[PDB]
C-alpha cells in the first residue's frame, strides 16, 4: 500500500502504536479483499 | 497378443512424446492507499 | 451511558446504550465507563466483551480477533466474528479447547469466556 | 399457479399461490368409474 | 418429419424461455441481496479505514 | 398523425408507451413484489393502473346489469383528459375513481364521492 | 498479465471460482492456490483465509 498525507486531544494507543499498526495493516487488507469479493458477487449477479 | 501390445506400447511415442505404458494502463491500475492526516513530509 | 456498538466485518451487529463495557487488550483488562478518554486498542485472541446496560441484564460477546476504540462518545468494537452470549453452545466450544489449531481453540475459549465456565 | 410453475425466494403471496395451486391440482384429480355427487363435490371445491 | 422436427424444438425453445426467465427473475432478487450485503459491509470497513 | 391529427397520435402513444411499460413490470411485480421497484417505476405503475382503469367506461349496454346509464365522452375530451393522466395530474386521486366513468366531471365527481 | 510482463515481472496467480481455474487450467497456467463454491455468497472466512 501507497501512503497519502493530508493536512488536517490525542488518541491514546495501547499497548503502542506500532503493534496495533501491524496487527491492522492485514486486518484492513482482509477487510478489502472482503469488500472486492462482495462486489463481485453483485456484479455477477 | 496382450503380451505383444504390452511390450509395443514401451517404444510408442504420443503426440506429445508421452508414455503410453500402463498492457493495462497503470492509470487504470488503482492504488490501494493509507490515509494520513500530517503535512507533506 | 455510552453508546457501545459491536461492528463485525459482515454486518453491524448491535447499537445500544450501556453503563460499563469490560473487556480485555492485549496488555489486560479493561473497564469502559461513560467518559472514559479516546482510545484505540486490540482485543485479545480469545477476548470477550461484557456490556452492563441500565435496566438490562449483562451482555457477553464471545469475540474473534476483535479491536476497541473508545471515542469521545460512544465505544465501537470491531470483530471478525462476534457470538452474543444465546447463541453460545458450550459442547462445540469446549471441545475446540486444546485443538492443535491455535485459531480455533482461542474462539473456543472466547465462548467458555462468554458462558462464564472460563 | 401455471404462472408460478417455473419457481423459493418469491413473495409471501407467490408462496402462497404455489401451494395453493399445487392443493388444487391434486384436488382435481380422480379415480375412474368414481363420479361424485354435486354437493360432495362443492364440499371438495371448498 | 419436417413438421414433427419442428414442433419438437417448439416445445424445447418453449422451456428453455421458461427457464431463462424464472432464472432472470431470481437474479434479480440475488441483486438486491448483494447490494444489502455490500451496504451491511460499509460501515465496518469506513471506520477500520478511520 | 395524417389523420387523427398530430395531438391525438401523442397522447394515444404516451398511453401505450406507459402500459408497455406497466405490463413489462407486472411480472416483476407479481413475484419479486412492488417494493423492489425502484420509486421511478412504482409511480409509473401507479400512473399506468390509473390509465387503464380510466380506459374502462360505463357503457350504455351496462345498464341492464347495473343501474347507472352509459356515458359518451366527446374525442376532444377523451384526448385532453388521457393527455393530462398521462403527465401524471390525478395520481393523488384513489384508483377506485376511475373505474366505469365517462369524461373529467365524472371523474371529479367520482373523486368528492371518495 | 501482459501490464507486468513490461515491468519485467512474472504474475503469480490465484484464482477464486470455477471458470478462471478452467481458462487458466486450459492455458497451462498455473494456480498457485484456488477457492471455490461462494463466489455467489462469499462471507467473511473465504476472505480472510485468502488474504
Amino acid at each position: 500500500m501507497e501512503v497519502e498525507y493530508v493536512g488536517e486531544t490525542l488518541y491514546s494507543f495501547e499497548p503502542d502504536p506500532e503493534t496495533l499498526f501491524d496487527a491492522l495493516l492485514p486486518r484492513y487488507i482482509a477487510t478489502r479483499v472482503y469488500a472486492a469479493l462482495l462486489e463481485a458477487a453483485a456484479s455477477e449477479s | 497378443l496382450v503380451s505383444v501390445i504390452n511390450e509395443f506400447k514401451k517404444g510408442f511415442q504420443a503426440s506429445d512424446g508421452s508414455s503410453v505404458v500402463v498492457a493495462l494502463d497503470p492509470e487504470d491500475l488503482e492504488k490501494e492507499s493509507v490515509k494520513v492526516r500530517k503535512p507533506a513530509p | 451511558d455510552l453508546n457501545v456498538e459491536i461492528v463485525a466485518v459482515e454486518r453491524e451487529l448491535w447499537s445500544g446504550p450501556a453503563t460499563f463495557v469490560f473487556t480485555r487488550t492485549t496488555a489486560g483488562e479493561i473497564g469502559i465507563l461513560p467518559r472514559h478518554i479516546p482510545l484505540v486498542a486490540q482485543l485479545v485472541d480469545d477476548a470477550m466483551v461484557r456490556v452492563e446496560r441500565e435496566g438490562e441484564d449483562d451482555l457477553r460477546i464471545a469475540v474473534d480477533g476483535g479491536f476497541l476504540s473508545v471515542t469521545e462518545e460512544t465505544v465501537r468494537i470491531l470483530v471478525e466474528n462476534a457470538q452474543f452470549e444465546s447463541e453460545i453452545d458450550a459442547d462445540a466450544a469446549k471441545e475446540d479447547a486444546a485443538s492443535d489449531d491455535e485459531r480455533t481453540a482461542a474462539w473456543g475459549r472466547a465462548r467458555l469466556r462468554a458462558l462464564g465456565q472460563i | 399457479y401455471r404462472e408460478l410453475e417455473a419457481f423459493s425466494d418469491l413473495d409471501a403471496a407467490s408462496k402462497a399461490q404455489l401451494d395453493r395451486g399445487a392443493r388444487l391440482v391434486e384436488l382435481l384429480k380422480q379415480p375412474q368409474y368414481s363420479p361424485l355427487a354435486v354437493e360432495e363435490q362443492v364440499v371438495a371445491i371448498f | 418429419a419436417t413438421l414433427r422436427e419442428l414442433r419438437g424444438r417448439i416445445r424445447s425453445a418453449g422451456s428453455i424461455k421458461k427457464i431463462t426467465k424464472a432464472q432472470e427473475l431470481i437474479a434479480t432478487s440475488r441483486i438486491a441481496k448483494a447490494q444489502a450485503r455490500v451496504e451491511a459491509a460499509r460501515p465496518y470497513a469506513a471506520e477500520i479505514t478511520n | 398523425p395524417a389523420i387523427v391529427g398530430d395531438e391525438h397520435y401523442r397522447v394515444a402513444q404516451e398511453v401505450i408507451r406507459i402500459l408497455q411499460r406497466y405490463k413489462d413490470l407486472q411480472d416483476i411485480i407479481a413475484i419479486l413484489g412492488i417494493d423492489e421497484l425502484s420509486e421511478e417505476d412504482k409511480q409509473l405503475v401507479n400512473r399506468a393502473r390509473r390509465i387503464e382503469r380510466f380506459l374502462s367506461q360505463n357503457m350504455m349496454a351496462a345498464e341492464q346489469f347495473t343501474g347507472q346509464p352509459g356515458s359518451t365522452v366527446p374525442l376532444k375530451e377523451t384526448i385532453e383528459a388521457f393527455d393530462k393522466l398521462t403527465k401524471g395530474e390525478f395520481d393523488h386521486l384513489p384508483e377506485q375513481a376511475f373505474f366505469l366513468i365517462g369524461g373529467l366531471d365524472d371523474l371529479a365527481k367520482k373523486a368528492e364521492s371518495l | 498479465f501482459s501490464l507486468l510482463r513490461d515491468e519485467g515481472k512474472d504474475p503469480v496467480l490465484y484464482v477464486v471460482g470455477r471458470k478462471a481455474l478452467g481458462y487458466f487450467s486450459f492455458r497451462q497456467r498455473t494456480v498457485v492456490e484456488s477457492w471455490t463454491g461462494f463466489s455467489e455468497r462469499p462471507t467473511y472466512e473465504n476472505a480472510r483465509e485468502i488474504a
